[PDB]
C-alpha cells in the first residue's frame, strides 16, 4: 500500500458508463460538468421545421391521400421527434370535464423490434393526462356544426357554409414516433406537440338535405334493426377553419435532475438541468419535471424522489430556469 | 439446414451440369404429377382441393356477395392462412400480397365477368386454408384457383338489371345458376442453379438455388406481377440478364399446353 | 369517518391490507420475496413489479403511469439490497374508486401507497422508514385550499396535489419528499402553503397508521 | 454438450454419445475434450449417417 | 471512374446537415451556456491522465512488487 | 428492554457501545449507522449474562427466508445426478440438498430417492447470493438427531412467528394439550411447515385440524378450548 | 497502403484491393505473391475477359493495411484486412474482451452479462445492447478460470460476486448457449465493484485480490483487474 | 381501447375525405444506433425523405444457428398510407437482396435488426415501386457506416414501375419487380436502370468519403 497502481487502465466516456454510470456521472460532476460535457445550466437547443408534414403545407396542393393536420419535426440532441396531428370525427369554465384531451400514441424506438412497450405505453397515457389537466382545448373548440351540401341538377354542387337535428365533436391524436432516444424524452414530446397544436387546422362538415332520414342498410342478417336511419357526415377540406386555443395554457417543458456528489466514491446537494446521455438517465434518481408557462404559471410540476436529498432550495431555482426557458422557446419560433 | 452439408452439394452439382438431373429427375420444362378434387362444397360457389407430389395441400374456397361497386376499388380478396402458422408471420402476409395481386382487377384478370350491371359487382371471398406445407404454396394456390374460377358458379341475375331498372338492389333467381367464365393468371416458378434454369422446384431444389423468378401467365402472354424472390437464405448467389431471358422464352413455349390440360376435368 | 387500516386479513399470501379512504377502497397484497422471472432478475436489487387494477372496467395504459409513479416511491422505501435476484409483485385492487377513474386519481393513488406501507410491515420486508401519502385540493369556489377532500369537492376542484414523505428518526423528522406530483394551475406561494399543511397532517397520518400497526400486530406477538 | 439426439422417425429421439462414436482424423482422434462446438464441428444438424443399435432402453 | 466526384446541391430543407455537426456550444445549431471552448477543456483534462497512465500500467512498486510474486510461481509451470 | 420498534426511527441504545447483530437491524452501507427496519418488539441482551449482548427483533412473517442453523421441513422437488432440490416453502428459490447429506451415505452409499419424498434437515449453508444448503445431519452434535427422511403425516402450513414461538419455549401448551389427547410423532420446521404423524388416520387429523385452527386465532386461552372441541369431533 | 506495386491507398465496398497471383522480381528474382482475405476482406468470385478471374474484393469502408500469417523464390502469403457505435463490426469472438456484470453467481459458474466488446487496448468500443435499450445476452466465467495460479478449489464465491463490473477475454465462441470467458491472465478480473457486497462505497483494486472499501474501513476480497 | 396503448373513442371513424431525379444522401447524424442514414428525392412527380437506422448484430444465444439472419420492419409514413401486406411483401423483396449482398459468415449468432422509415412521400401533381431505389439508396449506407461486410453497393433504378436491383457494374442482377408495367419493357427499362444504378453507386461511394 501507499505507493499505489491497481486502478485499470482509462475508458472512454461511453464505456465508462456502460461499466458504471454511477462512477462516469460523479466524475463528470466534479469538473462541474454534465457527462454530456457540458455545463450544468446549459440545456439541449431546439430546432423545429413546421408544415413541411403537414397537409396544409401548401396553398394549391390539397391532396386526398393526406391529412395531417399540424405537424411539427423538432430535434434536440441528436433526439429527434416526428409529431403529426390527426382528426376524426365522433357523433355526439374551470370544471376539468369541459376541457377535453388528445389520446396520443407516442411510439419510441430503441431498437426494440417491438413498438407496445412499458417505457412508450406509459409515456403516452401521462402526455394525455398533462394535456387534460393543462387546460388547453375546450370543448366548445371541436364542437363544430354542419352546414348542408345539396348537389344541383344545374350540373354544379353548392356547398354552403353557416357561419365558419344532430351535433358532432371532433377527437383529436397524435402520431408521435421517437428515434434515437438518448436521454428522457417526455419534455421533446410535450415540446414538439404545442407547435403542431397551434398549427392544427381543421376541417369543415356537411350533411344532407334530410339527414335524418337517410337510410342504413349496411347491416344485413339479422333478426330485426337492419333497416332504420342514420346520419352519415363527410368532410371536405376545400376550406380548412384554424383551431381555437387558449393560448395561456400552452406550455413548454424541461427536466431536472437532483444528485450529490461525494469525493470518495469516485475513488452537498447539485442541481442538473436537463440530461442527455445514458448515465444520466440511469442514476439521477431525484428529478423533477416541470411543465411552465411564459408568464408564471405552472401546469404540472412532478417530483420524483427516488432517494437522494432534495431541500426545497433546488425546488424553487428549477421552477424560475423553466419559465426562462419557456420564453426562450417562446421567442425563438414566434409561436 | 434440414437437409445435409453433403446432400447439398450433390444437388448442386447434379443440377447445376448440363442435364440438370434432380430426385425426379424430370427435364426443364415438366411437372410432378398433381391432383385437381372440386366442388365437394354445396354451400359455397366454387371449392378446390389440390394434393401434390411433396404431400402438399392447399383447399381454396370461393365465397360471394353482391356489392356496388362505386363504393370499392377491390373486387377480390385473398385470405391466406397457412395452418401451423400465425395470421400475421411475414411469409403469410407476403404470399397474401402476391396473390390479392395478381387477381387485381383490370391486371391479367377480368373486372367485367364479375359484374352484372353497369354497378353492380359481386366481391369475391377467396379464402384459402393451406392444410400442410413444407414447400413454397403460391404456384399450387395459383392452380387451385384456376380450376375453382373455371368451377364458380354464381347466382343468375332473375331479370336483365339496367342501372336504372328502379334503382333498387338487384335480386337473383332461385335456383339458376350463371356458369362463370374467367381466366385467371397461372404463376409459374422458375429456378436457377448455376447458369440453368429450371422450370418448376420440388422442395429439394428450392432449398439449394440461387434464386427462383416468380412469373405470371395471363391470356395468352406474360405480364405482371414479374418478382424475383430467393428460395434460402444460405445458398444465395446472384445472376445475369441472359438467364432472365431464357426463363422468358422458357414460359411462353411450355405455359399454354398446360394452361388446357388443366382447363377441362 | 376518514380513514381506516387493517392488516393480516388475507391469509394465502406473505402480507396484505385493506386501506379504507372514506369513498376510496384499495386492498393490496405483497407477495415475496419469491423466485425471479428471467427478464425481471436484477443482479443486487430486489425486482418490483407493480399492477394497479381498476374495479370499474378492465386495466389499461393508465395503470402503468400509476405503476411508474407507485415504483418511484416505493423503490427507496423497500431496502432494494436486502434480497438481490428475487422479485416481489404487488398487487394493488381497488374495490371502489368512488370518482372517475380517468379524470382524478388523487385520491385512489394516495391509497395505494398506504396500503403498500402496511402490506409490505405484514411481509416482514425491511422498510427504511415510515412513508404515507395524503390527498390535497384546492377548489375555484373559495380559490383555496382544502385537505383530505370528498369526492364532491374533487369535482368543484382546479387543482389537486398528492404530497408522500419519507419519515425517520421518530417517524417525525421528514427526511425527504418522495413525490410531490402538483397537476392543475399553482403558483409558488400556494406551492410552499401546501408543503407546510402537507407536513403536519401526513405526520397526522403516521401517528393513526403507527398505532394501527402496533395494535393489530400486539396480540399476536407475545411474550 | 454429451450426446447427439438422432431422429429416427420413432416416438421419441434415439440418443448417439461419445463411446459410441467413431470420429475422422483418426479412429477416435483429434478431440481431447468434450465440448457441444467440437461435437458440432464432426456432425452438424441435418447431417445423415449409418448408424447400428447398440442396447434397446424400455423408455423408447 | 464509376464514382467520379461531383459535389453536392443542398437544397436542405429538412436541415441534416448543420445537425451533423453539433460541434461545440458556439457551433451551428447548438445554443450557447459557455463564452470559452467547450471541448477543449474537456479534451485537455483528458490528456493529462492517458500518457501518464498507459505507459506507467505495470511501473509502479505495487505492479513491481506483485510481477514479482506472479513469476515466482509462474517458473514451476513452464519447467 | 423488551419494547415495541417501528422503521423510521432511532436505535434505543447507543451505537458506541459494542452490540453484535441479530436479525432485523440493518447498517447503512453508506453511513455506518445501525438502525432498524423492521416492526415489532426488539429485545437487547445485557453483558455480564452474555460476553457481548446480541440484538434483535421478533417480527412476524408468513414467507421464510433461509438462516443457518435453522431446522426445515422440505419436499424434494427435482432429481439431479448430483445432488437434489429442494423447495422448503412453495414459490421460492432453490434450496440444494447434496446426495450425501444423509447419515452413512458417500459415492459408494448413494441414496435413492424420487420427488415428493419429505425431507427434514438443517440448514447447514446459508448465502443471499449463491443457493442455500441443507444437510439431514448435524454435523455440530456428530448424530443426525432423528434428521432424516419423513413419510406418511400430513404437513400443516403454519405462522412463522407462531413455529419459532412453539419451538423456541417450551412452556407453551399447545402440545402439552395435544399429549393428553393422543399419542403422535412431531417434526417442527422453521420454513412455515409444522409436520405431524400419529398411527391412525382420526388421530393424526385431529393434530392437523386443531394447529391449524389454533395457529389462525392465536390467542392462549384459545388454545385449549380448540383442542378439546376439534377431538371429541373426529370420534364423534 | 502501399505494401507493393499494386495496392489501392483508400477501399470501399466491392473495390478490388489486389488480385488472387502476384508477382514482382526483386533481385532479378520473380517472388509469386498469394494473396487471402482476412477479416474486412472478402475473395469474391468473378468472370472477366471470358475466363474465371478471383479477387481480393474490400467489404469495408477504409485504409489498406497489409499483415502476415507467414518462380524460383519463395511465396509469400501476405493477409489482406482492411480495418475501418461498432458492435455492429464485433461480436464476441475469441481475442476480443468484452466488459461483463454478473447477472447470477452459482456453483462452478457465473452468468455474466455482456455490456460491451473491446477492439481487437486503445481502441474501445461500446454494445448497442443495454438494459435501458433492450435485449440481453450472457456468456460464462467459470470457476477454473478464476485464476490460474490455484484454481481448482478457488469457488467464484471466493472472488466474485452479483453486480461486480469484469473485464474477462473471451476464451471461446464454445457452447451456442454461452460465451467461454478467461479472467485468468494478469489484466482481467474486477473493474471495480461497490463494498457490502455490492451496496456500499464504491471500491477499487488496492491488491490484486482485495478492494479496500473508502466508506467501511475493510476489505472485500475479489479477484481484480490490472493494467 | 387496448390493455396495450391508448386508442381513445372507438365509434368514431376517420374523417371521409373531398436521370430524372435527384439523391442528396447524408449518414451519421443521430445516434443510439450502429449507423443511420437518410435518403431524400426530389422529381417532378414527388419528393420523398426516407430515413433508415440499423441496429446490430446482436446476439442471439442459447441457440446456436448456421449463419446470421436479416429482419425488415417497414414502418408505414407519417404522410403515405398502405396495407401492411404490402409492408410485408416489399421487406420480403428487400431482405433477399441483402441476403445476396451482405455477406453472413464473419458473424455466427447474429441477428441484425434493419428499420426502414418511410415518412415523407409528398405529390405536388402502384406507388410503393417508386421508393424501391430510395429504400435500397438508405438501407446500404447504413451496412457500410457501421461496419457491416457487403460484396458490392446494392443500388437500382426505376424505369415504368420497374424495379430492376444490380450489383457488380450493371453485370449481375440481385433482384426484379415488375407491377403494373406494360408488356416488352424488358430492354428499355434494364438499360434505363444500368444508368441509374451507375449514377447512384458513386454518390453512396462519395457520402462515405466524407466521413
Amino acid at each position: 500500500l501507499e505507493t499505489i497502481e491497481i486502478h485499470p487502465i482509462t475508458f472512454p466516456p461511453e464505456v465508462l458508463a456502460r461499466i458504471s454510470p454511477e462512477l462516469s456521472l460523479q466524475r463528470h460532476l466534479s469538473l462541474g460538468i454534465r457527462p454530456c460535457l457540458r455545463k450544468y445550466e446549459e440545456f439541449r437547443d431546439v430546432a423545429i421545421e413546421n408544415n413541411t408534414l403537414s397537409r396544409y403545407a401548401d396553398a394549391g396542393n390539397i391532396d386526398t391521400k393526406n391529412n395531417i393536420l399540424g405537424s411539427n419535426v423538432l430535434k434536440s440532441g441528436k433526439t429527434i421527434v416526428i409529431t403529426s396531428i390527426t382528426g376524426g370525427i365522433i357523433e355526439e369554465e374551470d370544471i376539468i370535464a369541459n376541457y377535453a384531451s388528445v389520446y396520443p400514441v407516442v411510439e419510441v424506438e430503441r431498437g426494440r423490434v417491438g413498438a407496445c412497450t412499458d417505457e412508450e405505453m406509459t409515456i403516452s397515457q401521462k402526455l394525455h393526462d398533462s394535456i387534460l389537466h393543462s387546460r388547453i382545448l375546450p370543448k366548445k373548440a371541436l364542437k363544430v356544426k354542419a352546414g348542408v351540401r345539396s348537389a344541383n341538377e344545374d350540373g354544379t354542387f353548392s356547398v354552403l357554409y353557416p357561419d365558419e337535428k344532430r351535433k358532432w365533436s371532433y377527437v383529436l391524436y397524435a402520431k408521435i414516433v421517437v428515434l434515437s432516444r438518448t436521454g428522457p424524452v417526455f419534455d421533446l414530446c410535450w415540446n414538439s406537440l404545442m407547435y403542431a397544436l397551434q398549427s392544427v387546422k381543421l376541417p369543415r362538415a356537411f350533411i344532407d338535405e334530410r339527414a335524418s332520414d337517410l337510410r342504413m342498410t349496411i347491416r344485413t342478417r339479422g333478426r330485426s334493426a337492419t333497416i332504420r336511419e342514420t346520419y352519415e357526415i363527410i368532410c371536405d377540406q376545400t376550406k380548412s377553419v384554424p383551431l381555437m386555443i387558449n393560448a395561456k395554457n400552452i406550455a413548454f417543458a424541461s427536466n431536472y435532475g437532483i444528485v450529490e456528489l461525494d469525493p470518495e466514491c469516485q475513488l452537498n446537494t447539485v442541481l442538473i438541468a436537463d440530461l442527455d446521455t445514458e448515465a444520466e438517465e440511469t442514476s439521477i434518481h431525484s428529478t423533477i419535471s416541470i411543465l411552465a408557462a411564459p408568464s408564471g404559471n405552472y401546469k404540472q410540476l412532478t417530483l420524483m424522489g427516488g432517494g437522494a436529498k432534495i431541500t426545497p432550495e433546488m425546488i424553487k431555482r428549477s421552477l424560475l430556469l423553466s419559465r426562462v426557458r419557456a420564453d426562450d422557446l417562446s421567442t425563438r419560433f414566434n409561436i | 439446414m434440414s437437409l445435409s452439408v453433403a446432400e447439398k452439394s450433390y444437388l448442386y452439382d447434379s443440377l447445376a451440369s448440363t442435364p440438370s438431373i434432380r430426385p425426379d429427375g424430370r427435364l426443364p420444362h415438366q411437372f410432378r404429377p398433381i391432383e385437381i378434387f372440386t366442388d365437394f362444397l354445396p354451400s359455397s360457389n366454387g371449392s378446390s382441393r389440390i394434393i401434390a407430389s411433396d404431400g402438399s395441400e392447399c383447399i381454396v374456397s370461393i365465397k360471394s356477395k353482391v356489392v356496388d361497386h362505386h363504393v370499392e376499388n377491390e373486387l377480390l380478396q385473398v385470405d391466406v392462412d397457412i395452418a401451423g402458422q400465425r395470421d400475421d408471420a411475414l411469409v403469410v402476409e407476403t404470399i397474401t400480397s402476391l396473390l390479392n395481386k395478381v387477381l387485381k382487377s383490370g391486371s391479367g384478370v377480368d373486372s367485367s365477368k364479375l359484374q352484372l350491371t353497369k354497378k353492380y359487382s359481386f366481391k369475391i371471398f377467396v379464402d384459402v386454408l393451406v392444410i400442410s406445407s413444407h414447400s413454397h404454396p403460391i404456384s399450387l394456390i395459383s392452380f387451385a384457383i384456376y380450376s375453382a374460377l373455371n368451377s364458380t358458379y354464381l347466382p343468375k341475375l332473375i331479370s336483365a338489371f339496367d342501372d336504372l331498372e328502379v334503382e333498387e338492389l338487384p335480386t337473383f333467381h332461385d335456383y339458376d345458376m350463371v356458369k362463370l367464365d374467367i381466366n385467371p393468371p397461372l404463376v409459374f416458378i422458375l429456378a436457377v442453379v448455376g447458369n440453368n434454369m429450371l422450370l418448376d422446384p420440388a422442395a429439394n431444389e428450392s432449398e439449394v438455388a440461387n434464386n427462383g423468378l416468380i412469373i405470371s401467365w395471363s391470356n395468352g402472354k406474360i405480364t405482371s406481377p414479374i418478382r424475383s424472390v430467393a428460395l434460402n437464405d444460405s445458398n444465395v448467389k446472384s445472376f445475369k440478364p441472359h438467364l432472365l431471358k431464357q426463363g422468358l422464352a422458357m414460359v411462353e413455349k411450355y405455359a399454354p399446353d398446360v394452361v388446357r390440360s388443366l382447363e377441362n376435368l | 369517518m376518514s380513514v381506516q387500516a387493517e392488516i393480516g386479513i388475507l391469509d394465502h399470501v406473505d402480507g396484505s391490507s385493506e386501506f379504507v379512504s372514506q369513498d376510496t377502497k384499495v386492498i393490496c397484497s405483497v407477495t415475496g420475496p419469491i423466485e425471479p422471472k428471467a427478464r425481471q432478475e436484477l443482479p443486487t436489487q430486489l425486482a418490483l413489479e407493480i399492477i394497479v387494477r381498476p374495479a370499474k372496467g378492465v386495466a389499461t395504459t393508465r395503470e402503468k403511469v400509476l405503476e411508474d409513479k407507485l415504483r418511484a416511491v416505493l423503490t427507496p422505501l423497500i431496502t432494494r439490497h436486502c434480497y438481490p435476484r428475487q422479485l416481489c409483485q404487488i398487487t394493488c385492487q381497488i374495490l371502489e374508486s368512488g370518482e372517475d377513474e380517468a379524470e382524478f386519481s388523487l385520491r385512489e393513488l394516495s391509497c395505494c401507497i398506504n396500503a403498500a406501507f402496511l402490506a409490505l410491515v405484514d411481509a416482514g420486508i425491511a422498510l427504511n422508514s415510515m412513508c404515507a401519502s395524503i390527498p390535497i385540493a384546492i377548489i375555484k369556489d373559495t380559490s383555496d385550499i382544502i385537505v383530505d377532500p370528498t369526492a364532491e369537492q374533487l369535482k368543484i376542484s382546479l387543482s389537486v396535489h398528492t404530497l408522500a414523505l419519507e419519515f425517520v428518526n421518530g417517524g417525525k423528522v421528514v427526511k425527504n419528499v418522495l413525490l410531490l406530483d402538483s397537476n392543475g394551475d399553482f403558483n409558488e406561494d400556494q406551492l410552499f402553503s401546501l408543503l407546510e399543511l402537507g407536513e403536519q397532517k401526513c405526520q397526522e397520518l403516521v401517528t393513526n397508521i403507527r398505532r394501527i400497526i402496533q395494535d393489530n400486530i400486539s396480540p399476536r406477538l407475545v411474550v | 454438450n454429451k450426446r447427439w439426439k438422432v431422429d429416427i422417425g420413432g416416438k421419441q429421439h434415439a440418443v448417439l454419445m461419445l463411446g459410441s462414436v467413431n470420429l475422422p482424423g483418426g479412429i477416435l482422434r483429434r478431440k481431447s475434450e468434450s465440448d457441444e462446438l467440437q461435437m458440432r464441428s464432426f456432425l452438424k444438424e441435418g447431417d445423415l449417417l449409418n448408424a447400428e443399435v447398440q442396447s434397446l432402453f424400455q423408455d423408447g | 471512374s464509376l464514382s467520379t466526384s461531383i459535389p453536392l446541391s443542398s437544397q436542405n430543407s429538412s436541415f441534416l446537415s448543420l445537425k451533423k455537426h453539433n460541434n461545440e456550444l458556439l457551433g451551428i445549431f447548438v445554443p450557447c451556456n459557455l463564452p470559452k471552448t467547450t471541448r477543449k477543456v474537456a479534451i485537455e483534462n483528458f490528456n493529462r491522465p492517458s500518457p501518464d497512465d498507459i505507459i506507467q500500467s505495470a511501473q509502479l512498486n505495487a505492479f513491481n512488487e506483485k510481477l514479482e510474486n506472479l513469476n515466482i510461481k509462474s517458473v514451476p509451470k513452464a519447467e | 428492554m423488551s419494547t415495541f420498534i417501528f422503521p423510521g426511527d432511532s436505535f434505543p441504545v447507543d451505537p458506541t457501545t459494542p452490540v453484535k447483530l441479530g436479525p432485523g437491524i440493518y447498517c447503512d452501507p453508506n453511513t455506518q449507522e445501525i438502525r432498524p427496519v423492521n416492526t415489532g418488539v426488539l429485545h437487547v441482551s445485557a453483558k455480564g449474562k452474555s460476553g457481548v449482548q446480541t440484538a434483535y427483533i421478533d417480527y412476524s412473517s408468513k414467507r421464510y427466508i433461509p438462516s443457518v442453523n435453522d431446522f426445515v421441513i422440505g419436499v424434494i422437488i427435482g432429481t439431479f445426478s448430483d445432488s437434489y432440490k429442494v423447495s422448503l416453502q412453495n414459490f421460492s428459490s432453490s434450496v440444494s440438498l447434496s446426495y450425501m447429506a444423509f447419515p452413512n451415505a458417500s459415492k459408494k452409499n448413494r441414496p435413492t430417492l424420487q420427488v415428493g419424498d419429505l425431507v427434514y434437515a438443517r440448514v447447514c449453508t446459508a448465502e443471499k447470493e449463491l443457493e442455500a444448503e441443507i444437510e439431514c445431519f448435524d454435523s455440530t452434535t456428530g448424530r443426525d438427531a432423528g434428521f432424516g427422511i419423513l413419510e406418511d403425516g400430513m404437513i400443516i402450513d403454519v405462522n412463522l412467528n407462531f413455529a419459532r414461538q412453539l419451538l423456541f419455549n417450551n412452556d407453551f401448551p399447545l402440545l402439552k394439550v395435544l399429549a393428553a389427547h393422543t399419542k403422535f410423532e412431531v417434526a417442527i420446521g422453521l420454513n412455515g411447515k409444522i409436520w405431524v404423524k400419529c398411527e391412525e388416520l382420526s388421530n393424526t387429523l385431529a393434530c392437523y385440524r386443531t394447529i391449524m385452527e389454533c395457529c389462525q386465532k392465536n390467542d392462549t386461552a384459545a388454545f385449549k378450548d380448540i383442542a378439546k372441541r376439534q377431538f371429541k369431533e373426529i370420534l364423534t | 497502403m502501399a505494401c507493393n506495386f499494386q495496392f489501392p491507398e483508400i477501399a470501399y465496398p466491392g473495390k478490388l484491393i489486389c488480385p488472387q497471383y502476384g508477382t514482382e522480381n526483386k533481385d532479378g528474382e520473380d517472388i509469386i505473391f498469394n494473396y487471402v482475405p482476412g477479416p474486412g476482406t472478402k475473395l469474391i468470385q468473378y468472370e472477366h475477359n471470358g475466363r474465371t478471374l478471383e479477387a481480393i474484393t474490400a467489404t469495408l469502408v477504409g485504409t489498406v493495411r497489409c499483415e502476415e500469417e507467414k518462380t524460383r523464390r519463395t511465396v509469400k502469403n501476405i493477409l489482406v484486412s482492411v480495418l475501418p457505435n461498432d458492435f455492429a463490426n464485433n461480436l464476441p469472438k475469441e481475442g476480443d474482451i468484452v466488459l461483463t456484470r454478473v447477472t447470477r453467481l452459482s456453483l462452478q459458474r457465473a452468468n455474466v452479462e455482456i455490456l460491451a466488446v473491446e477492439d481487437k487496448a486503445a481502441t474501445f468500443s461500446v454494445s448497442q445492447a443495454s438494459s435501458d435499450l433492450g435485449e440481453t445476452f450472457r456468456g460464462i466465467i467459470r470457476s477454473q478460470d478464476v485464476r490460474s495460479t490455484d484454481r481448482d478449489r478457488v469457488k467464484v464465491i471466493e472472488c466474485f460476486k452479483p453486480g461486480d463490473i469484469v473485464r474477462a477475454q473471451v476464451l471461446s465462441l464454445g457452447d451456442g448457449t454461452n460465451y467461454y470467458l478467461t479472467t485468468a491472465r494478469n489484466d482481467l478480473g474486477v473493474v471495480f465493484a461497490r463494498a457490502a457486497n455490492g451496496a456500499g462505497g464504491l471500491m477499487y483494486a488496492t491488491d490484486w485480490q482485495m478492494m479496500t472499501s473508502p466508506v467501511t474501513g475493510a476489505t472485500e476480497k475479489r479477484k481484480c483487474a490490472k493494467p | 381501447q387496448d390493455r396495450r396503448r391508448l386508442l381513445g373513442p372507438a365509434a368514431a371513424k376517420p374523417m371521409a375525405f373531398s436521370s430524372e431525379q435527384e439523391l442528396s444522401l447524408h449518414t451519421g447524424f443521430i445516434e443510439n444506433c450502429n449507423g443511420s442514414a437518410l435518403v431524400e428525392a426530389r422529381s417532378l412527380g414527388h419528393q420523398t425523405s426516407l430515413i433508415s437506422a440499423v441496429y446490430g448484430p446482436r446476439s442471439i444465444r442459447g441457440s446456436f444457428t448456421s449463419q446470421g439472419t436479416i429482419s425488415i420492419q417497414l414502418k408505414n409514413g407519417l404522410l403515405e398510407k398502405y396495407n401492411t401486406n404490402e409492408l410485408k411483401e416489399v421487406s420480403s423483396f428487400l431482405m433477399g437482396i441483402f441476403n445476396s449482398v451482405v455477406n453472413l459468415s464473419r458473424y455466427p449468432k447474429s441477428g441484425i435488426d434493419i428499420f426502414v422509415y418511410l415518412t415523407y412521400d409528398k405529390d405536388l401533381t402502384s406507388q410503393i415501386s417508386s421508393l424501391i431505389p430510395h429504400c435500397i439508396t438508405s438501407i446500404t449506407l447504413a451496412l457500410a457506416d457501421a461496419g457491416i461486410e457487403l460484396v458490392d453497393m446494392a443500388g437500382a433504378g426505376e424505369a415504368n414501375g420497374t424495379v430492376v436491383s444490380f450489383i457488380k457494374n450493371g453485370e449481375e442482377i440481385v433482384g426484379f419487380w415488375k407491377d403494373d408495367g406494360d408488356d416488352e419493357d424488358l430492354l428499355e427499362c434494364l438499360d434505363r436502370c444500368k444508368e441509374q444504378y451507375n449514377r447512384y453507386r458513386d454518390l453512396m461511394i462519395s457520402c462515405l468519403m466524407n466521413q
